[PDB]
C-alpha cells in the first residue's frame, strides 16, 4: 500500500525523520498544515527543521491557491 | 454478439464525455469512415475528441472494430496505449538527467516529460516526451506540487523514475487559461 501524502511530503522535504513523531500526535498533512511555529515548538522540533517545515507547508499553501502557468523543470 | 459491442462502446462514451455535441461528433465521426474507409482521417478526426487522458481508452475502445488491413496504420498514428510501466534509474553525468518536467497537483493533473534531450541520459534508458512520471524513488507522487517533486527527484544520488507511456502534454500558457492538452508531435514547437 502507498504511503501517505504526508510520508510523501517529508520525504520530498528531508524531513522523513520526523514521520514517527507525527504520527505518536496523529498529525496527518492536514493538520500539519494547521501547524504554527509554536505548535512544532510544542512537539519539541529544534528551529531549523521547524523552518524547513513550514517554508515546505507555505510553498504548497500558496501554490494550491495560486497554481500559476504550467512550467517546464529542466532536469 | 454485435450488439454487445454496441452497448459496451455507448455506455463507455456517455461516461467519458459530457457535452452531447461532442459525443455526436463522436459517432459522427466513425460513421463517416465506415462510408469512407479511411483511416488516416478516422485517426486525425477522432483526435480532436480524444483530447484528455480520461478519454484514450477510447481508442482501444474503436479498435477492434477497425480492419486489419488498417489496424497497423492505425497503431502508427495512436499513441502508444500500452498500459505497461517502464520503470528507471538515473544517475546524478555531467550533462544531468535530460529531460523537462511539467504538471503537479496545483494544477489537477499529473506529471509529464515535456523535453527529453537527445542522447541524453533519460534517451539512454528508453523514456520518452509524453511518459507520465508515476512514481519517484517508489513513492506515487500523485498528492505532491510541482516544486515538491522536483525536491523529491533531487534527494539522493540516483532517482527511480517509473512511468506510462500517456502521449498527451498538459498545456495552460499563463495563469488565466483552462488547463487543455496537446498530443506530442504538436507540442514541440
Ligand atoms: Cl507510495
Amino acid at each position: 500500500v502507498d504511503a501517505t501524502p504526508l510520508e510523501v511530503f517529508l520525504q520530498s522535504q528531508h524531513l522523513e525523520e520526523f514521520l514517527p513523531i507525527f504520527m505518536r500526535e496523529q498529525i496527518d498533512l492536514e493538520a500539519l498544515l494547521l501547524c504554527s511555529d509554536e505548535d512544532l515548538q510544542n512537539i519539541h522540533m529544534q528551529l531549523g527543521p521547524r523552518k524547513k517545515v513550514l517554508s515546505a507547508i507555505d510553498k504548497r499553501k500558496q501554490v494550491l491557491q495560486q497554481p500559476g502557468q504550467l512550467v517546464d523543470t529542466s532536469l | 454478439m454485435d450488439r454487445k459491442v454496441a452497448r459496451e462502446f455507448r455506455h463507455k462514451v456517455d461516461f467519458l464525455i459530457e457535452n452531447d455535441a461532442e459525443k455526436d461528433y463522436l459517432y459522427d465521426v466513425l460513421r463517416m469512415y465506415h462510408q469512407t474507409m479511411d483511416v488516416a482521417v478516422l485517426v486525425g478526426d477522432l483526435k480532436l475528441v480524444i483530447n484528455e487522458p480520461s478519454r484514450l481508452p477510447l481508442f482501444d475502445a474503436i479498435r477492434p472494430l477497425i480492419p486489419l488491413k488498417h489496424q497497423v496504420e492505425y497503431d502508427q498514428l495512436t499513441p502508444r496505449r500500452s498500459r505497461k510501466l517502464k520503470e528507471v534509474r538515473l544517475d546524478r553525468h555531467p550533462e544531468g538527467l535530460g529531460l523537462s518536467v511539467r504538471g503537479g497537483l496545483e494544477f489537477g493533473c499529473g506529471l509529464f516529460i515535456s523535453h527529453l534531450i537527445k542522447g541524453g541520459q533519460a534517451d539512454s534508458v528508453g523514456l520518452q516526451v509524453g511518459d507520465e512520471i508515476v512514481r519517484i524513488n517508489g513513492y506515487s507522487i500523485s498528492s505532491c506540487t510541482h516544486e515538491e517533486v522536483i525536491n523529491l527527484i533531487r534527494t539522493k544520488k540516483t532517482v527511480s523514475i517509473k512511468v506510462r507511456h500517456i502521449g498527451l502534454i498538459p498545456v495552460k500558457s499563463s495563469p488565466d487559461e483552462p488547463l487543455t492538452w496537446q498530443y506530442v508531435d504538436q507540442f514541440v514547437s
